[PDB]
């Protein structure tokens, strides 16, 4: 929703660079910590 | 064991992808009107040629692919026991 | 050691992993913020209620007395 | 190196996708409710439950 739905142009192209790869990957797993976070202190605000 | 690797991680991660887009199992075994007691539930389903498991989970993951699609087609033509019918899912199967 | 291709698509799954989670856990999260806000609204709401009749009761109670 | 920082980085991940889904508390993750209240405040709600839309 929030997001372009731009990404399916990327995921479908067979992966050949590593630095690309391995950044995307860490991007993918940074979004998930900080939603993780996220979620967790607007849990903690609610219960407060 | 390259190959090997490949297929235990396929395994694993189907599991992790099944868990990970909603799966229950036993409520899943009574739709399926099926027991669980003498069933492996968890990583090692398909252990054996698991029939009723992929079943379960091609009507799960047809229904969460398009609902409306599942009641038009699987609302007049549900064949999920049978050998006849079992053939007839493998062809709509096949189709899509 | 798996070659480099079988790695590839072994990061492509974990991203696959990673987007799916963040997906899901953004639909639970809207869904929660809108019961959230729904309920914590509405008891905001009586909250406002109750103070207005217990001011009611205050500015009666200190009427009667000074009378 | 690139070759062993990706292979710990491979390596790191598997565990971590191996230890979130080895919990069977994931159903609060997946549901996150809303339930702190007592049980003498529902009524309150359900008093006007179908004027707030």
């Amino acid at each position: 929703k929030n997001s372009s739905h731009h990404f399916v142009e990327t995921f479908n192209i067979k992966p050949q660079d590593l630095h690309k790869c391995i950044a995307r990957c860490h991007f993918a797993r940074s979004r998930f910590l900080q939603i993780l976070q996220r979620q967790d202190c607007v849990t903690q605000k609610y219960q407060e | 064991m390259s190959s090997a690797s490949v297929t235990a991680f396929e395994k694993e991660h189907l599991w992790m992808y099944l868990q990970a887009l909603g799966f229950e199992p036993g409520p899943a075994t009574i739709a399926c009107g099926k027991i669980v007691s003498h069933t492996h539930l968890g990583v090692n389903m398909f252990d054996k040629l698991n029939r009723d498991a992929f079943h379960i989970i091609s009507y799960f993951l047809f229904q969460v692919l398009d609902q409306s699609l599942t009641k038009e087609v699987f609302k007049f033509c549900w064949p999920p026991f049978d050998q006849k019918s079992d053939t007839e899912f493998r062809k709509h199967c096949c189709e899509w | 050691s798996p070659d480099l291709s079988e790695a590839m698509e072994m990061m492509e799954s974990q991203t696959l992993l990673l987007t799916l989670l963040s997906v899901k856990m953004e639909n639970n999260l809207a869904e929660f913020e809108r019961r959230a806000e729904k309920n914590l609204l509405i008891m905001c709401k009586e909250k406002e209620k109750l103070q207005k009749k217990a001011h009611e009761l205050k500015r009666r109670l200190l009427l009667s007395q000074r009378k | 190196s690139l070759m062993e920082h990706f292979e710990d980085t491979r390596e790191k991940n598997e565990a971590l996708l191996g230890e979130l889904f080895s919990s069977p508390h994931l159903q609060m993750l997946l549901n996150p409710e809303c339930d702190p209240w007592p049980l003498d405040m529902q009524p309150l709600l359900n008093k006007q439950s179908d004027d707030w839309q």
